[PDB]
């Protein structure tokens, strides 16, 4: 990727104000709420057959901290997000086989959810260096699949 | 498909928005320009500025044309023909830019109502952008 | 869309593949899972080697129910119920598959139908399986 | 892009029956006829109003050839792929304005293009190899876009 520093400031300045506990949890589970073909990964997670069952599922709440996790540490290491990501992509493309298109939503349902946690602070301008973060992010994933 | 509990969904969300829809259309249209610049050479005489007066008329249209879809949310196709035929034979849009612009709808939803954003009614969101964006896709097959 | 030119060239064009029909979906099968190694979770339970038996069968399976789609393409949704319902809520096959079958398919009739595969046809083709796909897949719509 | 030894090899032998003067036309043809929004970037090409006017159309057939060119770059720098599409990279986002999903589309369009034209010889574990090539294209093409 490519963020001038004005990018790169705001992305950080924003994301020193998250809420893990908060966002986690709500982005992994509208993920599942979302694009229900998801839930199939997550079968060992227990019920996820409604909305409901879904955002009270303490197990999809922790994952999603564990989750957002992973996304500061690529906010650490902007200029080499491949390295980073090694692992979770082999993780995810050798172990767990997930289409690299979901990567994008998931990215996608933390944009709208960092929206909703921060309001008018989600500026236009934020929300287009977040995209950038976001694609990188998922393309780093998909590494191990190419 | 649009099951009654996502038409319920969309008219309780749609209806909150009231009369900023104007004011979210020129918003989410700012969001896209920026986020995704590819999609501004669709707007060759426009200012494209922060604020400018022509996305805040143009982001009304958008708004009004989406309003008009939820009250014929099971007529859609009819409800929207002539736009789809703007969109798909006229300018030719790029079937993407349609996801590009429901994302950045949701976005814009969710910034301002937090309270209804919840994730039942941004399920059912989606799915009705979804709609809409087939419809308006819809020459290209 | 689906579209009176469209069909009759789809038409047409199973119709030469007649007869290998099942073949030809065991090899788009075969094409699919070396092409997109993602695809093969979904079979667990089958020998999904090369000449596999199985896929063999799988195969004969696919292409007859598109040949049962093709002589019901104004009436798709009601023939493929059944398949919309097991694709999509017993085995929530990712939406993007279905692109990536659709895809290996094309390939397989390009390779085994070189005359009949011209541009228009192959456009025709596309649609068609686009159609199916979307059919597939509306129980998360 | 991860090749075997096998797949690079499989690749490099196909490749060098190639005509390169009609299979570049055709594969754009195709993409100009299958996916019709395309269109729109080469509206000042001529009559594209049926498959015959796209596909035998000298403007086609001409850039098509182009296109296959850079093809055959890559081919020879699998290695170097972000490197030695980086000024069409900027070229296809700065000046054209392209979505990157059409490069995928594009690939894909060339894979069956490839069948098309080698038939029985376009196996199953060598469509696989071409089609990590192109993906690989795709990738380096929308590198200046983020
Ligand atoms: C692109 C953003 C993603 C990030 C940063 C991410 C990150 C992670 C992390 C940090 C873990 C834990 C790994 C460990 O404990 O070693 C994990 C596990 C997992 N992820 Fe993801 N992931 C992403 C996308 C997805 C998506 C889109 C899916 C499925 C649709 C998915 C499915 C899973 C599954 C099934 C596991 C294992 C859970 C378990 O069985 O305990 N991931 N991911
Ligand atoms: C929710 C999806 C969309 C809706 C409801 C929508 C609605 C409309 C409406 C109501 C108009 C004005 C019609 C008229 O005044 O004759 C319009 C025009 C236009 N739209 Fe959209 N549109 C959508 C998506 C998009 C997308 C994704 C693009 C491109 C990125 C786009 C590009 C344009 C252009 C370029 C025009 C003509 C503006 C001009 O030249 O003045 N639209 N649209
Ligand atoms: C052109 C689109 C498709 C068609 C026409 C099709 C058709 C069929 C048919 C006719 C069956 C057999 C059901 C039965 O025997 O009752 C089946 C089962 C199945 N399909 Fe598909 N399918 C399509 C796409 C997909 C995709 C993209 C995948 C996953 C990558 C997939 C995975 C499966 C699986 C796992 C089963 C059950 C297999 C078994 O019996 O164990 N299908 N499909
Ligand atoms: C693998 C994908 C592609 C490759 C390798 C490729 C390659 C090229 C090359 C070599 C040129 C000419 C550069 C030069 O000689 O100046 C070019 C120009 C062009 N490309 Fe592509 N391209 C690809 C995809 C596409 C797509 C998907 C589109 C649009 C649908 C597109 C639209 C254009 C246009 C509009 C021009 C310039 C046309 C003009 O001469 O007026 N390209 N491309």
């Amino acid at each position: 990727v490519h963020l001038t520093p004005e990018e790169k400031s705001a992305v950080t300045a924003l994301w020193g104000k998250v809420n893990v506990d908060e966002v986690g949890g709500e982005a992994l589970g509208r993920l599942l709420v979302v694009y229900p073909w998801t839930q199939r990964f997550f079968e060992s997670f227990g019920d996820l057959s409604t909305p409901d069952a879904v955002m009270g599922n303490p197990k999809v709440k922790a994952h999603g901290k564990k989750v957002l996790g992973a996304f500061s540490d690529g906010l650490a290491h902007l200029d080499n997000l491949k390295g980073t990501f090694a692992t979770l992509s082999e993780l995810h493309c050798d172990k767990l086989h997930v289409d690299p298109e979901n990567f994008r939503l998931l990215g996608n349902v933390l944009v709208c959810v960092l929206a909703h946690h921060f309001g008018k602070e989600f500026t236009p301008p934020v929300q287009a260096a977040y995209q950038k973060v976001v694609a990188g992010v998922a393309n780093a994933l998909a590494h191990k699949y190419h | 498909v649009l099951s009654p509990a996502d038409k319920t969904n969309v008219k309780a969300a749609w209806g909150k928005v009231g009369a900023h829809a104007g004011e979210y259309g020129a918003e989410a249209l700012e969001r896209m320009f920026l986020s995704f610049p590819t999609t501004k050479t669709y707007f060759p005489h426009f200012d494209l500025s922060h604020g400018s007066a022509q996305v805040k008329g143009h982001g009304k249209k958008v708004a009004d044309a989406l309003t008009n879809a939820v009250a014929h949310v099971d007529d859609m196709p009819n409800a929207l023909s002539a736009l789809s035929d703007l969109h798909a034979h006229k300018l030719r849009v790029d079937p993407v830019n349609f996801k590009l612009l429901s994302h950045c709808l949701l976005v814009t939803l969710a910034a301002h109502l937090p309270a209804e954003f919840t994730p039942a009614v941004h399920a059912s969101l989606d799915k009705f952008l979804a709609s809409v964006s087939t419809v308006l896709t819809s020459k290209y097959r």
